[PDB]
């Protein structure tokens, strides 16, 4: 009857006192916008185990007598045996079946938590924003009364039918949803954002078409990709919430997450967030397209009556129990603590790095894109003192760990006790790993002179050997892209900064014929190992190096040095003086199959244009039909091993085969 | 063996990655004999 009860839900009459505030928030709703999210969020969860949560290719990766480098977030989680995996992620299929039919929801929802909790832990380079928020949201609806409309519960069970939620089942969920999209929003006010650096190439997809029709590509990656996807992050929850901006908000979120559906690879994401944007309508919106049907179909549909009441809610007349006290602390409480791990990156400062925290749980989506230039892992021996390197990614499975000072930290220690099994007693581990991130020079992004073995990291303490990020010479990155501009088709360029003290030992391979070092600021000593000779450059001074040979940039100046590697593959170049003039003789024998080899490539590549729409998607379904088939086909091999035992291997080997058939 | 490499291939310097986006898995040191070990002649 005020103007803000009409604009907001609620008056501050309803905020006077905390009785007042939790006869609000557990105020009698609809529970059916509630439950339609419950069907399609467990019904997207379901899809998302085979292909996302790695039930399809748990073979190769919990596999038993492995040597691998895992990185969980406590070091205490060791995964289980791989037939016991499979239980594990067939007990939170269950729950996510149990939680999509709403068959014992209660019991479902801990069945789907419990493992899902468990396997996100155990791989952090595993966490996106979307594993997290799926995490999220089915941990909030473990606690809502998302079985009370529409569900096999309701048919068990006659008292959870079509009965009465409590308001604060809505004000989590949209106070979530609202706090996905804002504080992206303010993540996305970054440096990196706001200048259009950060996605450069995203306006090079086909789906930005219309938006050059009136803007220079130039514009539109800076106007509809960075300001555009800052002002619909910053006011997504703003215009979803209230009634007179709804329907525009609504439309801008749902071309904005079917956009991001085709523009990335991100899973059920896009998919999850249009299914959540219904929450900020009016609950009563299944029951307002349930009428809108022909007659005798609602008898499938769930119920069209009004809800009857429920013990779960706070009626008007009755004194608040001690459940809907639970609820008005659970959604002031959540919302708090949802609202500072974004930013509680003050406090965990052991996961920082050049971005802040570890990913997945801060909501900067696309804000950080990086690009590796050169990772050199150094062994040493213990009792000998040889040293030698190792393969830049042995044991690991994922590639974050060269990013990350907490994972750098486990994969030393893990390649500490798994290389004694390689004849290396104690080994001394050296990280050199080049990082630029949006674009800028590559540096180092940790010491390579420190001992990540016996480095000391704690989660509360800045880590000693990380390099910072040289935010100074992000004024260059103008400059950077005119010298990328003014190269032909041959020469490629690598733009590096380097500290004080350190310096680059390079080999340039034999391919490599006329390659330069140009020194763009600072003061290096390019020495070139075979003569033993140094050369002191300035600031536009070139250099030519050999191929073939070792070289080493000792930087000599007090401040930061920046070059570049102008360099031209002779090598490949010359392939291609020779295959460009094997063609034209061709329309008139080493080399005559790598020209064939890449005839052959021309034949494939081309008929991804030819292809029809409707068989690409029907391959698309048979791809989904054999990665649901394998998962369900491989869980019944290790489901029988388990109960009835394992059987001989010749055995166990025409199964797994029977398994990884195409359809 | 294969976990290690040499000092003309851990020095080539020469030779746009979102953490979002969500599979070799298969590449590693001794992976087609632990999967043959644990499972059959596949
Ligand atoms: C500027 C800030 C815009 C911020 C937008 C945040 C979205 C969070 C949604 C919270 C919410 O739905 O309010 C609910 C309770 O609200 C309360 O219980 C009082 C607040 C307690 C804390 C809840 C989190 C804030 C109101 O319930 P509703 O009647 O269903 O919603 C209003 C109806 N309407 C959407 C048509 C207007
Ligand atoms: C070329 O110049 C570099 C830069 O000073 C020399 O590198 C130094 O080498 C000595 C002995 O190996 C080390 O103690 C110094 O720490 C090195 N300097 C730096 C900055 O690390 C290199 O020896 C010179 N080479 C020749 C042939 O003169
Ligand atoms: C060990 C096996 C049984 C799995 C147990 C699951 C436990 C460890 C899981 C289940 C629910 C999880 C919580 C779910 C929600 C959040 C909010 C998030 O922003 C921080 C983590 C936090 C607080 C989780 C902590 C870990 C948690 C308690
Ligand atoms: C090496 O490449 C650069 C790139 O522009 C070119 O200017 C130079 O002439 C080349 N030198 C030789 C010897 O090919
Ligand atoms: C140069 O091109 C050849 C292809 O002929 C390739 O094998 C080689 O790796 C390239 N050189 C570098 C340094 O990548």
């Amino acid at each position: 009857d005020s103007r803000i009860g009409k604009l907001l839900g609620f008056e501050w009459t309803d905020l006077s006192s905390w009785r007042r505030l939790v006869t609000l928030l557990n105020r009698p709703t609809d529970p059916a916008s509630l439950a339609v999210f419950r069907f399609l969020f467990g019904f997207l969860m379901v899809l998302d185990i085979p292909q996302e949560r790695g039930l399809s290719s748990l073979d190769r990766k919990y596999l038993d007598g492995l040597d691998v480098c895992r990185f969980p977030l406590l070091d205490a989680l060791r995964p289980l045996p791989l037939d016991w995996m499979y239980l594990v992620y067939t007990i939170m299929f269950l729950g996510a079946l149990g939680m999509m039919l709403g068959l014992c929801y209660r019991i479902s929802c801990v069945l789907f938590l419990l493992p899902y909790w468990y396997v996100f832990l155990l791989d952090k380079t595993s966490w996106n924003n979307h594993s997290y928020l799926y995490g999220l949201l089915a941990f909030q609806l473990t606690f809502m009364d998302a079985n009370h409309y529409w569900s096999v519960d309701g048919l068990l069970n006659a008292h959870r039918r079509n009965a009465h939620v409590p308001l604060w089942n809505y004000a989590v969920l949209r106070g979530q949803i609202f706090i996905v999209y804002f504080i992206a929003g303010v993540k996305k006010l970054d440096a990196d954002w706001v200048e259009g650096y950060s996605m450069e190439y995203l306006s090079r997809h086909w789906l930005f078409s219309p938006f050059k029709l009136l803007l220079s590509e130039e514009l539109t990656s800076l106007l509809v990709v960075h300001w555009g996807g800052l002002l619909l992050d910053l006011s997504a929850g703003f215009l979803l919430f209230f009634d007179v901006s709804r329907s525009i908000g609504l439309f801008f979120v749902s071309y904005f997450h079917c956009m991001n559906s085709q523009l990335f690879s991100i899973g059920m994401f896009s998919y999850v967030m249009l299914a959540s944007s219904p929450l900020f309508c009016s609950p009563e919106w299944p029951r307002k397209l349930v009428s809108y049907c022909p007659r005798r179909l609602q008898q499938l549909l769930p119920l069209k009556a009004a809800p009857q009441p429920s013990v779960s809610c706070v009626y008007k007349r009755q004194k608040p129990g001690l459940r809907h006290q639970l609820g008005a602390a659970f959604t002031l409480l959540y919302l708090l603590e949802q609202l500072f791990l974004p930013y509680s990156h003050f406090l965990t400062q052991g996961y920082n790095n050049w971005t802040n925290g570890l990913y997945g749980y801060s909501w900067d989506m696309m804000v950080h894109s990086r690009s590796h230039q050169h990772v050199k892992i150094t062994y040493r021996d213990g009792r000998t003192g040889e040293l030698g390197y190792l393969n830049p990614g042995v044991f690991t499975q994922s590639r974050r760990w060269k990013d990350h000072a907490d994972m750098l930290k486990q994969y030393a220690t893990c390649l500490s006790r798994l290389l004694p099994k390689y004849n290396v007693t104690e080994p001394q581990i050296y990280f050199d790993i080049w990082v630029s991130i949006n674009d800028r020079f590559q540096q180092r992004i940790f010491d390579p002179r420190v001992d990540i073995v016996q480095a000391a990291w704690s989660p509360f303490q800045r880590t000693s050997w990380v390099q910072p990020l040289l935010m100074d010479l992000s004024p260059w990155r103008a400059k950077l892209q005119e010298i990328k501009s003014s190269l032909d088709n041959h020469t490629e360029v690598v733009f590096i900064a380097d500290f004080p003290g350190l310096h680059l030992e390079n080999f340039v391979s034999e391919d490599l014929g006329n390659t330069s070092i140009q020194l763009l600021q600072g003061e290096v000593t390019v020495e070139l190992v075979a003569e033993q000779k140094n050369q002191t450059l300035r600031e536009g001074e070139k250099m030519q190096l050999p191929a073939g040979e070792y070289h080493k940039v000792y930087t000599t100046s007090p401040s930061p040095s920046c070059y570049m590697y102008v360099y031209v593959n002779t090598t490949e170049l010359a392939l291609e003086q020779d295959l460009a003039y094997l063609q034209e003789l061709k329309e008139k024998t080493p080399l005559v199959q790598t020209f064939l080899r890449r005839q052959q490539r021309l034949q494939e590549i081309e008929r991804r244009r030819n292809t029809p729409f409707h068989e690409r998607f029907f391959r698309f379904l048979l791809r989904k039909l054999y990665v649901f088939r394998r998962s369900f086909l491989m869980t019944c091999i290790s489901l029988r091993n388990l109960i009835l035992g394992r059987p001989s291997l010749e055995q166990l080997a025409q199964e797994v085969t029977y398994a990884n058939l195409r359809p | 063996g294969a976990a290690f490499v040499s000092k003309q291939e851990g020095s080539e310097v020469v030779k746009p990655d979102p953490l979002e986006p969500r599979d070799e898995l298969a590449d590693h040191i001794g992976f087609q004999e632990a999967y043959r070990r644990f499972y059959g002649p596949v």
